[PDB]
DNA sequence: TGGTTTTTATATGTTTTGTTATGTATTGTTTATTTTCCCTT
DNA sequence: AAGGGAAAATAAACAATACATAACAAAACATATAAAAACCA
């Protein structure tokens, strides 16, 4: 077709005008209609059998790189892994099996806590991650002169934490492991600002990974200073079958990538029937409140106004015999809260509202495909 | 509820009982397992005393770049006694990073409050004032040892409520990131505090880029207010090179007499430090550390820079140092000058004593370029009053021999170019004690061609996956592995040879013709255990369905890498390519 | 066609340009000047408009007084009166 | 028991931040017509 | 060397999509006071 294939020469030469007769418009409906269960059947056979023996031998080669990375984490370098393929099974085998026992032995008993962080999850929140880090470090919380008139308490406590840890002994006491640092909810500027200032602290060791090809566009001179990555290419052509769970693969990637409701569809498939009857009751009651309050077909994502309050919800699931009391209700709610499939917050009157963060069209699709089959 | 589907879970991993060893250092045994354990731990602690001696001085340097900058801004913030007394003294800090603290005077019978405003703290003009009036009322009760409305009426009631007059200082942090409608309206708001007879305002602008960009943004009547007294103070780590010359000289003091710097390394330092002009000194330190980390990790001869370990010398050391290219040039020089064979044979390995006695001679030379560069930099400083020079490219042109061809640009060293002349001499065995990048490790680890390493692994992929020959005829798919590419690598060359907008279905058929039809269906049948998978294989439609399943997880993997746009939502039939190789 | 008239420079007409803005001869292009109530004036103060962030000489403006009105007010004895008509 | 202090529940206010709807501006798509130089002669 | 003729360019009408901002919601950040609850005493 084109004479040039790669340079700016190939960019300028392949972006030509195609004529209307020269366009061969074939709809993708002219294809074998593939069921979802045989999609998973053929994919799990090729991902577990096609090139294991090259990928296993490649993983034995780059396992000899592990003391060379550990020498870099003891010198204050954050450590970014790029390449083509899934880097997830590499990253949590290096950081849990190799890295964490060998820092602890070199500081002489228990291992270093290894907070790993799934950034391919589109529901990854930076305030919940920082809630986890202050449980592990237990920093001195922020005095009144330090909270500077609606200052950001997450950023202003890291800056107190840097000045504290500039005088502590140089010992790794946390390893935060960021899978897909350029993932959908973690590529935002408030998340990167958190993790850059948190990377200045030499007492915690950053081990991160990126999949997108324009990932270095995400760090300017100030963020690349605080990070000071050393970059490592680990191409291994792994399938990424866990990253292809929060995002529908039957639609080839036009599932909007930031919903999180497609990843919720995977969570419902292996639950209790009494935990699916509750969540079905929660969806159907909020679906009543979205069609009432909005008066609008178009996609608005469900928030606190459309949510059920908690004491009214306990009456709904006691008549349908899901929950016997308030505590057994709250014990099977929190498994949805930790996966952020349901949120609990209070309004301006004290009503404790429970609500599902998905749009109306994603809420009726989810109600029919997994929940209403019983 | 798997942990793989959660966000941010915490592992408390299990550590084994005891691995029988005090081997917990990241250095490995070199010489393919011929190096002793006592050499590995010696090379570890000889690294840390050469690493810490470098960072004890760099931390001393960085503490001087702030103590100088606190004092240079404080000479200029105070004592400009204007006789008109109805304006503010403005301090433009050209190119300043907003990470400098400003200490104000104590200076009793006067309050000196410092009010710092970031562009995140400035969404609009009333939020600039309610934070500024909170920061002075909170910092005046801190020095005092009822409530006030936070507005500019606190400035007029300041003597009537605290008894001392005021001197407030504004420190705008990222003024290139603030919008200039708000900062213009706030300077005009502070202009209304010049009727109160007991206050003086002082603005400090941390302009990271330019003054010419700022005066095109502010309105013209504000610049006429900012010009009654302003002071431009150039604040940079890169001005006059005077702090980059101190960190690089601090590096050459640590490796004086024990490590050399190749000019291929020094001009790499010199080129990469010019591509980042705002943060040079952290990036100068990062490259000198990672090359120093690289040396002690890879050279078994790293233990031979202190003379007490020369009495250890072994046989595998003797087989590896003699392939030094200067050492062959020395034996070549003894061939061409002295005809007989025995003195050259006493140098080589057939005399077991002589070669290891030959290496103890050449470790003690000073190798005097490290002191002579410090000699030139001090002499060219105080004699000629020259400030604007790199010591880095002075050290680079000194390694080559182009010293006087570098000094002629100042046109005042013509009476001194003969006494400063120095031709370097190639010492023997200097390749074993040196810092160089001829392998390409620093421009792969610190400065990688990121996207070009992605498309090369996609397109080529033979450099990545091992092509093995014995083990494949045993396994389930090794008849398929020699004839079929990995699907991300197969789809990328169909991606590469295509035009901008491509139909998915035509891109599916063009993918499908590349695959072997008989051996995919032979591979899908070679597992006898899955009954559900063998039922798909009996269908006549088996290859057309396996090819689509295998296509549309790679057309999915190319989207979240960013290689493919789905043009024109509501249509979902054709895609646009984002990424070209080579760019 | 013609003593001579000074042509003021690009840096000097900038002050003249900003006075015609503040005398309501030029308005910002699609601008909402004062809001109806206090909450709409508060919502607009937290939004950061585009014309603020684009450079000075690239802001699109519009016109309070059109040229056909501008010919009728300026007297016939001005030297600029011939240029109030295309 | 008893007063006093401290925490909590309830209640409202403030500022930042993120979502959505919509009118207008931009951009792509198709069809007719004209100019430019590559590839055969 | 001439020349055919297909690629490239231009224009114009129309459709489809993106964008700037208005309006608002909600969460973080903040204060207040009566009632509970410890708690000395």
């Amino acid at each position: 077709a084109s004479s040039f294939l790669d340079t700016f020469e190939g960019y300028f030469d392949q972006r030509k005008i195609v004529r209307t007769n020269a366009k061969s418009r074939h709809t993708m409906s002219m294809a074998p209609d593939v069921t979802r269960e045989e999609f998973s059947l053929v994919s799990n056979f090729f991902n577990e059998n096609f090139q294991k023996r090259p990928r296993q031998k490649l993983f034995e080669i780059q396992k000899k790189m592990f003391p060379q990375y550990w020498f870099e984490l003891t010198q204050g370098f954050s450590l970014l892994f790029y390449g083509v393929g899934s880097k997830r099974n590499f990253l949590e085998e290096f950081a849990i099996d190799y890295l964490s026992p060998k820092i602890a032995y070199s500081q002489l008993v228990n291992s270093i806590p290894c907070l790993i962080l799934n950034g391919y999850n589109p529901s990854c929140n930076y305030r919940d991650v920082f809630k986890e880090i202050t449980d592990l470090l237990v920093p001195a919380e922020l005095t009144r002169s330090e909270t500077k008139y609606w200052g950001n308490h997450v950023i202003l406590q890291i800056q107190k934490m840097i000045d504290f840890y500039k005088n502590q002994p140089l010992d790794i006491k946390l390893i935060l492991v960021v899978h897909n640092l350029d993932g959908p909810s973690i590529r935002k500027n408030t998340f990167q600002t958190m993790l850059s200032f948190l990377s200045v602290i030499r007492q915690i060791a950053i081990v991160a990974s990126t999949d997108h090809i324009y990932a270095p566009l995400l760090w300017d001179n100030m963020k690349a200073q605080n990070y000071n990555f050393v970059f490592h290419d680990i191409s291994n052509f792994e399938p990424s079958t866990v990253e292809s769970t929060f995002q529908d693969v039957m639609k080839m990637g036009k599932s909007d990538t930031s919903s999180g409701a497609e990843g919720a569809k995977y969570v419902l498939q292996s639950l209790t029937v009494n935990s699916k009857k509750m969540y079905k009751l929660l969806i159907e009651t909020q679906m009543q409140n979205m069609g009432n309050l909005s008066a609008n077909t178009g996609p608005k994502r469900g928030t606190q106004r459309t949510g059920v309050e908690l004491k009214l919800f306990n009456h709904l699931c006691a008549a349908d015999f899901i929950a016997s009391n308030e505590i057994a209700l709250r014990s099977m709610l929190r498994e949805f809260i930790e996966h952020k499939m349901a949120n609990i917050t209070k309004n301006n009157s004290g009503m404790e509202i429970i609500w599902v963060p998905y749009t109306y069209a994603e809420l009726e699709k989810l109600l029919k495909t997994v929940l209403n089959t019983l | 509820f798997a942990d793989a589907q959660r966000s941010h879970y915490t592992v408390y991993p299990s550590l084994p009982q005891s691995n029988k060893n005090d081997k917990h250092i990241p250095f490995v045994k070199l010489l393919s397992g011929k190096e002793s354990e006592v050499n590995v731990e010696k090379r570890w602690e000889l690294y840390h005393q050469l690493h810490s001696h470098f960072h004890d001085q760099v931390d001393h340097i960085i503490d001087n770049i702030e103590a100088d900058l606190k004092a240079e801004i404080s000479d200029l913030l105070y004592s400009e006694t204007t006789q008109k007394r109805r304006c503010f003294n403005t301090i433009f800090l050209l190119g300043s990073d907003s990470t400098t603290k400003i200490e104000l005077k104590d200076e009793s019978s006067r309050y000196n409050v410092l009010i710092e405003l970031t562009p995140k703290e400035s969404p609009n003009v009333r939020m600039m004032l309610r934070r500024s009036m909170y920061k002075l009322y909170s910092a005046a009760d801190a020095e005092e040892h009822n409530d006030v409305s936070y507005d500019l009426s606190l400035v007029e009631n300041f003597k009537r409520l605290f008894g001392k007059d005021l001197a407030m200082v504004f420190n705008f942090k990222d003024v290139d990131s603030i919008n200039f409608n708000t900062l213009d309206n706030f300077i005009i708001l502070l202009k209304s505090a010049f009727k109160y007879d007991h206050v003086k305002i002082s603005l400090i602008f941390n302009i990271n880029t330019n003054l010419s960009n700022i005066e095109k943004n502010l309105r013209q009547s504000t610049i006429r207010l900012l010009k009654r007294n302003y002071h431009k103070l150039d604040v940079s780590s890169n001005k006059g090179f005077k702090y980059g010359n101190q960190i690089f000289q601090s590096f050459l003091d640590t490796v004086d007499g024990k490590l050399n710097l190749s000019d291929r390394f020094v001009e790499f330092i010199l080129s990469k430090m010019a591509n980042n002009t705002n943060h040079n000194l952290q990036l100068l330190t990062k490259m000198l550390d990672y090359s120093l980390m690289s040396y002690f990790f890879q050279n078994a001869f790293s233990v031979f820079i202190d003379p007490v370990n020369v009495d250890f010398l072994n046989d595998d050391y003797l087989k590896i140092l003699s392939r030094c290219p200067t050492f062959m040039f020395f034996v070549e020089g003894l061939i061409k000058q002295h005809a007989p064979a025995d003195e050259i044979l006493s140098l080589l390995t057939n005399k077991n004593r002589g070669l290891e006695e030959f290496f103890v001679e050449f470790l003690v030379r000073e190798n005097p370029i490290n002191g002579h560069a410090k000699f030139v930099a001090r002499f060219l400083e105080e004699e000629l009053n020259i400030t604007n020079f790199n010591l880095i490219e002075l050290y680079h042109n000194l390694l080559i021999g182009k010293l006087d061809s570098y000094l002629d640009r100042w046109s005042a060293c013509k009476e001194y170019k003969d006494r400063l002349h120095f031709e370097p001499i190639d010492t023997i065995f200097q390749e074993l004690f040196t810092l160089d990048n001829r392998s390409g490790l620093l421009t792969q680890s610190i400065f990688p061609s990121y996207k070009s390493n992605i498309e090369d692994n996609l397109l080529s992929w033979e450099q990545v996956l091992p092509s093995l020959d014995k083990e494949n005829y045993d396994t389930l798919s090794g008849d398929l592995d020699k004839i079929m590419a990995p699907v991300l690598g197969q789809l990328f060359k169909l991606y590469r040879e295509a035009n901008m907008t491509i139909n998915i279905y035509d891109f599916y058929i063009a993918f499908r013709e590349t695959l072997p039809k008989e051996e995919i269906l032979n591979f899908i049948r070679k597992d006898p255990s899955n009954t559900k998978l063998l039922e798909l294989a009996e269908t006549p439609d088996a290859f057309d369905k396996v090819a689509l399943i295998l296509f549309m997880q790679a057309i999915f993997a190319f989207e979240n890498m960013g290689l493919i746009k789905f043009q024109s939502t509501k249509s979902y039939d054709l895609v646009e390519k984002c990424v070209w190789r080579g760019i | 066609r013609i003593n001579t008239i000074k042509l003021w420079l690009k840096k000097d007409v900038k002050n003249v340009w900003e006075n015609l803005v503040q005398l309501d001869f030029f308005t910002e292009k699609s601008a909402v000047g004062l809001r109806d109530n206090a909450t709409a004036a508060f919502y607009a103060s937290n939004y950061q408009f585009q014309g603020t962030m684009i450079p000075f000489d690239l802001r699109s403006y519009q016109m309070q007084i059109i040229l056909q009105e501008l010919r009728r007010i300026i007297p016939k004895s001005n030297m600029y009166y011939s240029w109030t008509q295309l």
